C-alpha cells in the first residue's frame, strides 16, 4: 500500500540508442586501441641519428611515430 | 494617512484602489456580464475540442496564429512613411552609427599620430 | 453556393509507431530500417569517426612544427656557441642592398 | 497534405492582358483562346 | 475575473479585504499572542460599524479602508509554500508527467506491468464508450446559444459519468 | 582533387539505377565513404600550398571547409526524410541528385585555382538552392524568399565579374600564386576605390552585413532543412572563404576605405543580437544568430591580422557546425508539432528526456563554451580588434552578453517548465534524430581536443 | 518528507480544531452541520475558521472556493481533494 505506480516517459528508446551508440563506437574503439598499443610497445618509435655520409633518406624515415 | 499611490508605467495600478470600481454604472455591469459570456463560450468551445478521445494533434489556437502573423508578416502592410517614422528611422539607424564612426576616427588618428611620434609602449608589442 | 476546391480533407498524421514497435527512425519496412541503423552506426562511427580520430590524431608534422622546434634548438645552440647574438636583425644583408640616393 | 500550394486567387492575379492594372490599363481585355476574333 | 459570476459581491470584496489584512497582520506580527490581540482589535474595528443601513456609506468606508490598508501592508508577507510566489509553488512540477502518455511504450515494458495496463485499458474503454451521445447531448441540449456561465451540469439523467471529466479526474497526484 | 571530383559524379547515377527503398542506403553509405576519403586529404605542409593541378589547388584555409562540405553531405542526405518520405520516387531521386550536384559545385568552388572559375562555381552553387527551397519550402512565402535570395545574391555578386575581368586583362593570369608573387600596391585613386567596392560589396552581400541581411531569414524560415543547413553553413562560409582569397590584392586602400564597413558590421551585430532576443518563429533566431556571427567574421576579415585570420576561420567552422545542428533540432521540434512558433511548444523536459542534452550542448556551443572552437574564434577576433582599437572591445563583450542571453533564453523557452497539456501527439525520440545530433556534436568536441587542423593559413 | 494521511485522520483533525473553537459547542456538533444555518455563527467568523484550517494544514485555499464551504463535511472533502489523500 505504501508504494505507488510512478510515471516516467518511455525510457526504452533512450536505452536502445545509448546501448547502440556505445557498442558501435566500441566495436572498433578497443581493437584500434589494442593495435596502437601493440605498435608502440612492440615495434619502437625511432632514434635521432644523423644522416650518414653519401646516403639519402626517403620522404619517410623523417618521422618519429611508426604509424605516422 | 496615505501618500495617494501615484502610479507609473511600471508600478501598475492594483485592482483594489482604482477608485473607479466603487462608483458603478449599469452599463459596466452589462459589460462585465457580456465579457463573462465571451470567456464562457471560448472555454466551452475549447473544452469540447479538448476532451475528444479521437483527437490526436494540437488544438490549433487561432489567437496565437493571428498574433504571429500580425507580428511577423503584417507589419509591412500597413505602412506609410510619416515625418515621425522618417525622423525616428534616421535617428535610430544612422545617428549612433555616425557617432561611433566619429569616435573611431578620433581614436585612430590619435594612435597613428602618437606612433608616428613613436611615444607608445611598444617596447615589445609582438602579437599584433 | 461555392466551395472552390475538390481535394481530400488533409492530412492524416502519420504516427510511425503503432505498426512497428521495434522501429528505428524512418518508415515501416522492417528489414531496411535495421540496415539503415546498422550502416549509419557502423560506416558512420565505427570506421569513420574513430579511424578519422586516429588519422588526424597523428600524421606528419602539420605545417612544419616539430621540425621547426628541432631546427631552432640546433640554431640557438650554434648562435650561442659562436658569440654573435641570436636573431641578428636585418634579415637581408645590407651589403646586398642599394638605396636610392637623395 | 501540409505542403502549401497556390490557390485559385493566387492564379487569379495572372489574369487579364496585363499584370499591373492602373487607372489607364483596365480596358485590356484578355485575348480569345482560339485566336479567332468573332465577326 | 471569476468563473461563476461577473462581479464578486460587495460582501465578497469586504471579505477578501479582511482575509488579506488579517494575513498581512500575521506576517507583520510575530510571537502569535500580540498577533491574537491585534487580530481581535481588527475584528472589533469591523464590528463597530458593521450594521450601517446605507450602501454608499458602506462603499465609502470600504474605499478608505483600502487606502489605510495599502498604507500599512507588509513587504514580504508570509505566503504558504503552495501559493503563487511561495517557496515551493510547483516544486514538484518536474515529475507531473501527464497520462495521455504512457501508451507510447515498448510492449516489453508493457509486459513488465500487466495489471495496471489492463485496468488502464478498461478505463480507456470506459472513456471511449461513454463519450459521444451522452456527453455531447448534455452539452448541446441544456445551454442557450450563449452559455453565460462556466458551471457545467452534472449527469443526473439515468446512468453514466458526468460530462468532460477526463482531464480533471486523471490529473497527477501533486506529490509524486 | 580529381579523385574527389569524379566519385561525386559517379554517386549521381547510383541514385537513379538503385531500386526502390535501396537508393537511401547506397547513397548514405557511399557518401560516408567519400567522407573518409576526403579526410585522407589533410597533407598540407609548411612552406607552400598543395597543387592538385594548374586547375585545382588547396590552401590550408580550403582543407577544413572541404572536409566540412563532404562531411555535411551524408548528414543532410539522412536529415531530409520524414517530410518527403511520402512523396514520389522520381521527385525523391531528383531531390537527392540535386543535393549531390550542389556538393559537386561546392567542391568545384572550394578548390578553385582561378578567381574567374571561382565566380562561375560561386553562382553555380547559387543555382540549385533556389530550386530546392522553392519546390520544398513548405510555406506560402517560399516564392518571396527564393526570389529575394536570387536577386540579392546576383545584383550584389555581378560587377565582381567585371572587376575580375579587368584584373585578368591588366595583370595576366589569375592563378592565386601569379596573382600573388606579382601583386603591386594600388594607390588612392577613385577607380581603384570602385573596384574595391565592387569586389568587397559582392561578398558583403554574400555574408551578409547588416544593411543587406534581410536576404537571409526568409530563406531560412521558408525553406526545408537541407537547403537551410547547406545555405547557412556552406554558402556563408564559402563567401568568407572567397573574401579571404581576394583580399590579398588591394593592400593600401583598405585602410583608407574600409572604415564604414567595420562600422556597419559592428553596430548591426549589436542590433541583430538584440532583434533575435524577442522574436517568435524559433527557426529565425538561429538565422539572426548567423547574421551576428558572420558580422563578427566580417570585422575579423577586414582587419588584417594573422590572429584575426586564425580566429576568423575557426569561428567560420565552429559556427557552421553549431548553426547547422541547431537548425536540425528546430526541424525536429517542428516535426513534433506543426507550429514553427516558440511559445506554443513548451515543456519537453519531462517528455523526451534525452533531447535536453542535445539542446543544452548545442546551446553551450553557441554560448562560446571555453574549450570549444567557437570561443577560440571569438577570442582571437576580440584580441585582434582590441589591437585595432582600445575602445571597440565594449561592443564585442556586449555582443557576448546578449548572445549568451538570447541563446539561453532559446533554451529555457521551448524546453523548460510546463507542457501545455493539450498537445498529446508527440512520440518518443527516434534513433535517426539522435544519430544526426551525434554526427554534429562529436566532430566539434574532437576538434576541441586538437584544433591545429582548423586554424588556417597563418598557423 | 514522509507523512501518512487518510480520510479518518483529516476528518478527526478538522472536527477536532472545529471543536476547540470558542463560540460554538461540542454538544451539538455533527460532521454534517452548516455554519450559518444551524450553528449560527457569522460569515466573518467563518472566514476566521477558514484561516484556522489554512494555518493548520499549511496551504492556502482560494477565496474563489472560500465563499462556499460552509460545512465540515465539504471542508474534509475539499482538503482531501487538494492533498489527494489515497494509496
Ligand atoms: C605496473 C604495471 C602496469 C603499468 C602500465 C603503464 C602503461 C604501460 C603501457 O601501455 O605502455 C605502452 C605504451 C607506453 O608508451 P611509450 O612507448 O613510452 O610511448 C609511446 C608514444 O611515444 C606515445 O603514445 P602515442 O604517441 O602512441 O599516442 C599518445 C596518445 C594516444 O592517443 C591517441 O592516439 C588518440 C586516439 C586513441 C584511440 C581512441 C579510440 C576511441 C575511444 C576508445 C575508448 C572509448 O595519448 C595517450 O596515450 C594518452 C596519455 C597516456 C600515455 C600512456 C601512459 O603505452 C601507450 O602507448 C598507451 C597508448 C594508449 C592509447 C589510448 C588508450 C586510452 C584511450
Ligand atoms: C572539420 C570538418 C569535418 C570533420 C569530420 C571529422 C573530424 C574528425 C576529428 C578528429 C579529431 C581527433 C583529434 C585527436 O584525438 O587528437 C589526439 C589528441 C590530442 O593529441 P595531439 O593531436 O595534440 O597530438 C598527439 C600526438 N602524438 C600521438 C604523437 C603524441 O589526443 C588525446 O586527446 C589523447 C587521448
Ligand atoms: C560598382 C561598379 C564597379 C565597376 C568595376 C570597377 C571599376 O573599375 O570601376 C571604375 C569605372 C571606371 O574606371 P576604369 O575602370 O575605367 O579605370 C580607369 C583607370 N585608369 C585611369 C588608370 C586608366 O567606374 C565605374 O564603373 C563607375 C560606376
Amino acid at each position: 500500500g505504501k508504494r505507488l505506480f510512478i510515471i516516467k516517459p518511455s525510457g526504452f528508446y533512450d536505452k536502445r540508442f545509448l546501448k547502440l551508440l556505445r557498442f558501435y563506437i566500441l566495436l572498433t574503439g578497443i581493437p584500434v586501441v589494442i593495435g596502437i598499443t601493440l605498435i608502440n610497445v612492440f615495434i619502437g618509435e625511432a632514434e635521432l641519428a644523423e644522416i650518414p655520409e653519401g646516403y639519402v633518406p626517403e620522404h619517410w624515415e623523417y618521422f618519429k611515430h611508426p604509424i605516422s | 494617512s496615505f501618500p495617494k499611490y501615484e502610479p507609473s508605467r511600471l508600478a501598475s495600478l492594483p485592482t483594489t484602489l482604482d477608485p473607479a470600481e466603487y462608483d458603478i454604472s449599469s452599463e459596466t455591469r452589462k459589460a462585465q456580464a457580456e465579457r463573462l459570456a465571451i470567456r464562457s463560450r471560448l472555454k466551452r468551445e475549447y473544452q469540447l475540442q479538448y476532451n475528444d478521445p479521437s483527437r490526436r494533434g494540437v488544438v490549433e489556437d487561432p489567437a496565437l496564429i493571428r498574433w504571429t502573423c500580425a507580428r511577423s508578416a503584417n507589419v509591412y502592410p500597413n505602412f506609410r512613411p510619416n515625418t515621425k517614422t522618417s525622423l525616428l528611422g534616421a535617428l535610430f539607424g544612422i545617428g549612433p552609427l555616425i557617432f561611433w564612426y566619429y569616435v573611431f576616427k578620433t581614436d585612430r588618428d590619435r594612435k597613428e599620430k602618437l606612433i608616428q611620434e613613436g611615444k607608445l609602449d611598444r617596447t615589445f608589442n609582438i602579437s599584433y | 453556393p461555392t466551395l472552390r476546391w475538390q481535394e481530400d480533407p488533409e492530412p492524416e498524421d502519420e504516427n510511425l509507431y503503432e505498426k512497428n514497435p521495434d522501429s528505428h527512425g524512418y518508415d515501416k519496412d522492417p528489414a531496411v530500417d535495421v540496415w539503415n541503423m546498422r550502416v549509419v552506426f557502423f560506416f558512420g562511427f565505427s570506421i569513420v569517426l574513430v579511424l578519422g580520430s586516429t588519422f588526424v590524431a597523428y600524421l606528419p608534422d602539420y605545417r612544419m612544427q616539430e621540425w621547426a622546434r628541432r631546427e631552432a634548438e640546433r640554431l640557438v645552440k650554434y648562435r650561442e656557441a659562436h658569440g654573435l647574438p641570436l636573431m641578428e636583425s636585418n634579415c637581408f644583408d645590407p651589403s646586398k642592398i642599394q638605396l636610392p640616393e637623395d | 497534405a501540409r505542403q502549401w500550394q497556390p490557390d485559385v486567387e493566387w492564379a487569379e492575379q495572372y489574369g487579364g492582358a496585363v499584370m499591373y492594372p492602373t487607372k489607364e490599363t483596365a480596358h485590356w481585355k484578355p485575348p480569345p483562346w482560339n485566336d479567332v476574333d468573332p465577326p | 475575473f471569476l468563473p461563476s459570476a461577473a462581479y464578486l459581491t460587495h460582501q465578497q470584496k469586504v471579505l477578501q479585504l479582511y482575509k488579506r489584512a488579517l494575513r498581512h497582520l500575521e506576517s507583520r506580527c510575530v510571537h502569535r499572542d500580540k498577533y491574537r490581540y491585534f487580530a481581535c482589535l481588527l475584528r472589533a474595528r469591523f464590528d463597530e460599524h458593521k450594521n450601517e443601513k446605507d450602501m454608499v456609506k458602506a462603499t465609502q468606508l470600504l474605499r478608505e479602508a483600502e487606502k489605510e490598508f495599502w498604507h500599512g501592508q507588509h513587504p514580504q508577507p508570509y505566503i504558504f509554500p503552495e501559493s503563487p510566489g511561495g517557496t515551493s509553488y510547483e516544486r514538484y512540477e518536474c515529475y507531473k508527467v501527464p497520462e495521455w502518455c504512457l501508451d507510447d511504450w515498448h510492449p516489453s515494458e508493457k509486459a513488465m506491468y500487466p495489471d495496471y495496463f489492463a485496468k488502464r485499458e478498461q478505463w480507456k474503454k470506459l472513456r471511449r464508450e461513454s463519450w459521444e451521445r451522452e456527453v455531447k447531448q448534455l452539452q448541446e441540449e441544456t445551454p442557450v446559444g450563449g452559455p453565460r456561465t462556466e458551471a457545467l451540469p452534472p449527469a443526473r439523467k439515468q446512468g453514466d459519468l458526468p460530462p468532460l471529466w477526463w482531464h480533471i479526474v486523471t490529473r497527477p497526484r501533486e506529490r509524486p | 582533387m580529381l579523385k574527389y571530383i569524379i566519385p561525386t559524379m559517379m554517386l549521381m547515377p547510383l541514385t537513379w539505377l538503385s531500386k526502390n527503398s535501396m537508393i537511401w542506403i547506397n547513397t548514405t553509405l557511399h557518401s560516408l565513404l567519400i567522407s573518409l576519403t576526403s579526410l585522407l586529404l589533410l597533407n598540407q605542409f609548411g612552406d607552400n600550398s598543395l597543387n592538385f593541378s594548374l586547375t585545382f589547388f588547396s590552401d590550408s584555409l580550403s582543407t577544413p571547409l572541404l572536409i566540412l562540405t563532404m562531411w555535411l553531405l551524408p548528414l543532410m542526405l539522412m536529415a531530409s526524410q520524414h517530410h518527403l518520405s511520402k512523396e514520389n520516387l522520381a521527385r525523391k531521386k531528383l531531390f537527392i541528385s540535386m543535393l549531390i550536384l550542389l556538393q559537386l559545385f561546392l567542391i568545384m568552388t572550394f578548390t578553385a585555382t582561378e578567381l574567374i572559375f571561382f565566380y562561375i562555381m560561386f553562382e553555380a552553387t547559387l543555382v540549385p538552392t533556389l530550386i530546392i527551397i522553392t519546390r520544398w519550402g513548405n510555406q506560402t512565402e517560399r516564392l518571396n524568399a527564393g526570389l529575394y535570395f536570387l536577386f540579392y545574391t546576383l545584383a550584389g555578386s555581378l560587377p565582381l565579374l567585371v572587376a575580375l575581368i579587368y584584373i585578368q586583362n591588366t595583370m595576366g593570369s589569375l592563378n592565386f600564386l601569379i596573382l600573388q608573387y606579382w601583386v603591386q600596391p594600388m594607390p588612392n585613386s577613385w577607380s581603384n576605390t570602385f573596384m574595391w567596392l565592387a569586389c568587397m560589396m559582392a561578398f558583403m552581400v554574400k555574408m551578409p552585413l547588416y544593411g543587406l541581411h534581410l536576404w537571409l531569414p526568409k530563406a531560412h524560415v521558408e525553406a526545408p532543412i537541407a537547403g537551410s543547413m547547406v545555405l547557412a553553413a556552406i554558402l556563408l562560409k564559402l563567401g568568407g572563404y572567397g573574401m579571404m582569397r581576394i583580399t590579398l590584392l588591394l593592400n593600401p586602400i583598405t585602410d583608407f576605405m574600409a572604415y564604414p564597413f567595420i562600422m556597419l558590421s559592428l553596430w548591426g551585430m549589436i542590433m541583430t543580437s538584440s532583434i533575435c532576443l524577442r522574436q517568435t518563429d524559433l527557426k529565425s533566431l538561429i538565422a539572426y544568430s548567423s547574421v551576428s556571427h558572420m558580422a563578427l567574421v566580417i570585422v575579423a576579415i577586414l582587419i588584417q591580422t594573422p590572429w584575426s585570420y586564425m580566429g576568423a576561420t575557426a569561428l567560420m567552422i565552429a559556427h557552421g557546425l553549431t548553426s547547422s545542428m541547431l537548425f536540425c533540432l528546430a526541424n525536429s521540434n517542428y516535426e513534433r508539432v506543426h507550429s514553427r512558433t516558440m511559445i506554443l511548444a513548451r515543456g519537453l523536459q519531462t517528455l523526451l528526456p534525452l533531447m535536453a542534452a542535445w539542446w543544452l550542448l548545442a546551446s553551450l556551443t553557441n554560448l562560446a563554451l571555453p574549450p570549444s572552437i567557437n570561443l577560440i574564434g571569438e577570442l582571437f577576433v576580440v584580441m585582434s580588434t582590441f589591437s585595432w582599437s582600445n575602445i571597440t572591445i565594449i561592443l564585442m563583450g556586449l555582443n557576448m552578453v546578449i548572445t549568451a542571453l538570447y541563446s539561453l533564453y532559446m533554451l529555457i523557452t521551448t524546453q523548460r517548465g510546463k507542457h501545455t497539456h493539450h498537445i498529446n501527439n508527440i512520440l518518443p525520440s527516434f534513433t535517426r534524430e539522435n544519430a544526426l545530433m551525434s554526427l554534429h556534436m562529436l566532430p566539434l568536441l574532437l576538434l576541441s581536443l586538437n584544433p591545429k587542423i582548423i586554424l588556417g593559413p597563418l598557423y | 518528507d514522509a507523512p501518512p494521511l487518510t480520510l479518518e485522520g483529516i476528518k478527526d483533525r478538522v472536527l477536532y480544531v472545529l471543536k476547540l473553537y470558542d463560540k460554538i459547542d461540542p454538544e451539538k456538533l455533527s460532521v454534517n452541520s452548516h455554519f450559518m444555518k444551524d450553528l449560527g455563527l457569522d460569515s466573518l467568523d467563518q472566514v476566521e475558521i477558514i484561516m484556522a484550517m489554512e494555518d493548520e494544514f499549511g496551504f492556502e485555499i482560494p477565496d474563489i472556493d472560500a465563499e462556499k464551504l460552509m460545512c465540515p463535511q465539504e471542508i474534509v472533502d475539499y482538503i482531501a481533494d487538494k492533498k489527494d489523500v489515497y494509496e
